[PDB]
């Protein structure tokens, strides 16, 4: 069961790293892997009617949060469920275009396929599976997640000692120009170019 | 846990779900020793404030002037002929690749740059 | 009530009112600061894989950092994305918000 | 970039060009996608239904497609989630320093405290699947009221572990002796370019071509099928 | 390698001590910096390549605007170059021929372009014929071809509901001096859209 | 005698002497980084053999 | 080497334009 | 369910129905091309009156007519509106009281 050198049996360890992970001639195996799909796309659209329903009455009482929270969705699912949901009722009621016939894109097609083999396989989700507030878990999320940008390392080297060592240097956040809108008619749009830099503010 | 507890309290004292209500609790005082914590339920109770009272219900500007502008429109059979198109799906006809990227730096992004910062889109005004 | 049997009636009524030549008569593009001048798009097999935005967060600080009431706020993972804040992390930015200064 | 390319033209799929090759010529082929890895998630169904009834009886899944759509929960992951439980807590279980660095182990093994969700293993209001059963935690102090204990939620990363391995699951003689065969096989470029999607050349072609040319192809394939198909009937024709 | 910036005159010395290879394009300086040059000729002849090449190249002394005599090859199979005739001068190089730098532009000046050619037209500065224009539409005009699966095809699925072109039904299969009908709304449909665009 | 079955090929191939029995020739691959036509001179005139480069890993 | 007829071009028969069924929000 | 497990029976109620219908129909077409049936021979005259694709692509017709109409209570409305008449009702009561 190969040797260690030191004892510390995690999953945070370079080989566990990520796990399952080819590391050798295995990596030119053409494996198949699951295909992700958005959840306002797995759940039932009966569910999908219902929290369109919900919201379209009483948005204060069915809020998008309370609906999420019911629901197991998150606030961005629920609004995304809601804004496709209101479209195809507008279209259906206006006799403006059936489901199969408004103008989509190659990519929203694709998806419409995906979802429609994920149904007919495993069957459309009865409640959400998704988590409101997620939770800050060690994942490999990409290349850019396995570094320090601002130190532009990806090793930190550092001394062995019991007593205390001098801090790190914190970065200061940078202080870029943003515009923040001030007033808005009918007409007219008039927004605040800010300096963060500038010392004199009045 | 802010949000729970004061959209909580507003409904218990709405009375939303009783068919017959029982109106015995009036006063409802969530009492925090902690100031970041106290500062959090008051943002949560304007929060509640935004959703449930008239007065403090706010809107997109853009939205608030069109609705208000709003009218009633009458689209006949006629109207509709080219809101329609041959193709049943759309996609980009044409690469993004630039042939010449000093060319169309000068000729078509550096001419629009007034200020070398980089800003987005400001968020909406809330009216 | 209008019928645009041809294209040259639906030209008709969707053109806008005329306007001097003398003024700035078409709008500036939007420029977004992220793909300024490329546009990148897929080109390559497989054309409609999901893609997430990540943002890396990194360790914004280095010392330690004190709990906020319970939550321990400490960092423990750099693969964070700022995109997709985690539940401390919010907590951080909205007691931010609320400092007296 | 503009233009054609000049220099050395080469398919994109890594697959050499010859006479007796997959390609005749130099080219980059981005078309032909049965050079490269495509999976089968969908369903297949056939030229001819025999049946009388237009059951969809031809209708069938893809092999491919059982990979693609998979189904957690199974019983074979609930009983590999509770020996790989059982032998993750190994630790913290044989642990006899002292409740601190029991507890250091368990926050390693599953991180947890407030604001966030854990499996509770280490609560003392916890139950846990015991050899030897103890108290739940001396006569003096317990609890006089009955309070069963909570059950423990699984671990997230260990199940979602257990839950992916299934993506990673891979599925005498008559005595002619091989002389011209290779000691160490070969690993080609286009071994490598099949199913590595990351490695091949992104096209410069306008989509709309691309498009065109699916548009021509599904014209011109069939005639020239059908030319040679009649250059070796009208051959047969003439023999016969 | 910092050998070679020592002391306290490297800014000026180590500038001078670099790579000193001709330039990339010298073989064209008589261009004097230009896409091309008009020229008289002076001369006009055959002349031996090098061996182990035989034959004869065609080439001809030519003063070029600048003054400058220079050897230019003349591209092509045959030319109608004299004495005192306007030729359009380009860079290229004919490496048979001794000294030979320049060639010249076909189908410009008094060179006219080469006769009987269809393929590198714009490198002879031939223009496409009406011939070709024509052929290059009347080629798409589809031909119809059967292989008998189109015939088996037909027999056992189509021919129960088919309509002709002008509409008339079917009522038996494909004889033996049928030819499977074509297709009225798919068969030679590109070439059938550009002639009614026409007219 | 010493060969050994392959079941992809079908078809049995020889055992080399100077490899290591131990070593799994199956998990191993090989590419062809050069051969050459190289050249020698005899008596009656000029001799041609190869010479190729392999990486193993 | 036969290729085919091309004696009937089937150019007198219009070809109906596609119709104009699918909606651009 | 029941749907599922009367499936077999439906379709071929659905065939028969629709071999009749499409046999109508096509003597009605062949009557108005102005084709006489006497002289077709018999066996092609089968398959004119009832041609495979007609009759397969008339019986998946009904057969998913049938289904649609069996199942319509649960489209995009029905859920709308059972929801809004009983939200009415208790509003109602509670308005009174």
């Amino acid at each position: 069961v190969d040797f260690s050198q030191n004892r510390f049996p995690v999953l945070n360890t370079a080989e566990n790293f990520r796990y399952w992970k080819d590391r050798g001639l295995d990596r030119l195996l053409p494996r198949v892997f699951p295909l992700k799909l958005p959840a306002h796309r797995r759940v039932d659209p009966l569910l999908r009617e219902y929290i369109f329903f919900l919201h379209s009455m009483d948005p204060a009482r069915f809020s998008i949060r309370k609906l999420g929270e019911r629901y197991g969705l998150k606030e961005r699912t629920v609004e995304l469920i809601c804004r496709e949901f209101s479209v195809a009722e507008f279209l259906r009621r206006t006799e403006l275009a059936t489901p199969y016939t408004r103008r989509v894109s190659r990519e929203k097609a694709v998806l419409r396929m995906k979802e429609a083999l994920f149904s007919l396989k495993l069957g459309y989700d009865q409640l959400g599976d998704e988590d409101l507030d997620e939770q800050e878990e060690h994942e490999f999320r990409g290349f850019r997640s396995t570094q320090d940008w601002i130190q532009r390392q990806n090793i930190e080297v550092e001394m062995m000692s019991a007593f205390p060592l001098p801090a790190k240097r914190n970065p200061l956040p940078k202080r870029v120009d943003v515009d923040v809108t001030v007033h808005n008619t009918s007409k007219l749009k008039v927004m605040n170019w800010i300096d963060p830099n500038d010392k004199v503010v009045f | 846990a802010a949000e729970i507890l004061v959209e909580s309290a507003v409904e218990q004292l709405l009375q939303v779900d009783a068919v017959d209500p029982n109106y015995m609790l009036r006063k409802i005082t969530f009492v925090d020793r902690d100031a970041t914590n106290a500062a959090l339920l008051a943002e949560a109770a304007q929060a509640a404030k935004r959703a449930w009272l008239p007065e403090h219900q706010v809107v997109p500007a853009p939205v608030y002037w069109s609705q208000k502008q709003r009218r009633l429109l009458d689209v006949t059979d006629g109207m509709l002929m080219f809101c329609r198109k041959h193709t049943r799906l759309s996609f980009k006809k044409h690469h993004g690749v630039i042939r010449r990227q000093k060319t169309h730096y000068f000729s078509n992004v550096r001419p629009f740059l007034w200020r070398s910062s980089r800003v987005l889109e400001p968020p909406p005004l809330l009216l | 009530s209008v019928s645009f049997k041809n294209r040259a009636e639906w030209r008709a009524f969707m053109r806008l009112p005329p306007k001097s030549r003398v003024e700035p008569r078409r709008p500036i593009p939007r420029i977004f600061p992220w793909r300024m001048a490329h546009n990148p798009l897929p080109r390559r097999y497989p054309l409609y894989k999901h893609r997430t935005l990540f943002l890396p967060l990194s360790l914004p600080s280095y010392s330690p950092q004190p709990a906020i009431s319970g939550v321990a706020v400490a960092p423990l993972t750099i693969t964070t994305n700022a995109a997709q804040l985690p539940r401390t992390a919010l907590l951080q930015s909205a007691v931010r918000q609320l400092r007296p200064l | 970039p503009r233009g054609s390319h000049r220099g050395g033209v080469f398919p994109v799929s890594g697959l050499t060009w010859g006479m007796n090759r997959p390609y005749l010529k130099r080219g980059l082929y981005q078309h032909r996608r049965d050079h490269i890895f495509t999976p089968r998630w969908g369903t297949r169904t056939a030229n001819f239904n025999p049946s009388a009834l237009p059951d969809g009886s031809t209708r069938r899944w893809e092999n491919d497609a059982f990979k693609a759509w998979p189904l957690y929960g199974l019983p074979h992951h609930v009983k590999l989630y509770a020996v790989n439980e059982a032998r993750y807590l190994v630790p913290a279980a044989r642990c006899t320093a002292g409740p601190e660095i029991t507890q250091y182990i368990l926050n390693q093994l599953d991180p947890g405290g407030a604001g966030r969700n854990c499996s509770g293993i280490g609560r003392p209001d916890v139950r846990l699947p015991l050899a030897k059963p103890a108290a739940p935690s001396s006569p003096d102090v317990f609890d006089p009221f009955g309070t069963p204990l909570s059950e423990r939620s699984r671990i997230k990363r260990l199940y979602n572990l257990v839950c992916e391995a299934d993506s990673w699951r891979v599925k005498n003689a008559f005595p002619f002796v091989d002389e011209k065969a290779a000691l160490v096989r070969d690993l080609p470029l286009a071994e490598i370019l099949y199913c590595r999607h990351t490695h091949r050349l992104q096209s410069r072609r306008h989509p709309f071509w691309i498009d065109m040319g699916y548009k021509k192809r599904i014209v011109r394939i069939p005639y020239l099928y059908r030319r040679r198909v009649a250059k070796e009937e009208a051959q047969e024709r003439e023999f016969g | 390698s910092t050998r070679s910036i020592s002391g306290r005159l490297f800014y000026k010395r180590r500038p001078l001590q670099v790579p000193k290879l001709k330039p990339p394009n010298i073989r064209s300086k008589w261009l004097e910096g230009a896409p091309q040059k008009k020229g008289i000729c002076v001369k006009v002849r055959v002349q031996t390549p090098r061996k182990p090449n035989s034959g004869l190249r065609k080439v001809a002394r030519v003063r070029l605007s600048t003054g400058r005599t220079v050897l230019v090859y003349i591209p092509g199979i045959g030319h109608n170059l004299n004495v005192h005739s306007v030729v359009l001068v380009r860079g290229g190089r004919c490496k048979d021929v001794p000294g030979c730098n320049y060639k010249a532009v076909r189908g410009v000046a008094d060179l006219l372009p080469v006769k009987n050619r269809e393929r590198k037209r714009s490198k002879y500065g031939v223009k496409l014929s009406s011939e070709k224009k024509e052929w290059r539409l009347q080629r798409w005009n589809n031909k119809h071809l059967t292989i008998e699966k189109d015939r088996e095809l037909f027999n056992q699925f189509r021919w129960m509901t088919w309509r002709n072109e002008e509409g008339e039904m079917r009522t038996s299969p494909l004889a033996d001096d049928e030819e499977v009908p074509r297709h009225t709304q798919l068969f030679n449909r590109w070439y059938r859209l550009k002639m009614q665009r026409e007219g | 005698a010493q060969t050994v079955y392959d079941a992809e090929k079908g078809m049995f191939v020889r055992e080399r002497e100077g490899v290591d029995p131990l070593i799994k020739l199956h998990e191993l691959r090989q590419t062809l980084l050069s051969v050459s036509r190289m050249m020698s001179m005899n008596k009656q005139g000029r001799v041609y053999y190869f010479r190729a480069i392999v990486a193993v890993g | 080497l036969v290729l085919g007829s091309n004696a009937k071009s089937l150019v007198d028969i219009p070809v109906r334009p596609k119709p104009r069924r699918f909606f651009d929000l | 369910a029941q749907w599922e497990a009367k499936r077999g029976e439906i379709l071929q109620y659905a065939a028969v129905v629709a071999a009749r219908e499409v046999r109508e129909k096509r003597k009605k077409e062949i009557q108005e091309a102005g084709i006489d049936l006497a002289s077709v021979q018999p066996e092609h005259r089968e398959q004119m009156l009832l041609p495979r694709s007609l009759y397969r692509k008339e019986t998946r017709r009904l057969f998913f007519e049938w289904r649609r109409s069996y199942l319509a209570p649960w489209r995009p409305g029905g859920l709308q509106k059972l929801m809004k008449a009983v939200v009415t009702m208790r509003m109602l009561q509670r308005e009174t009281r």
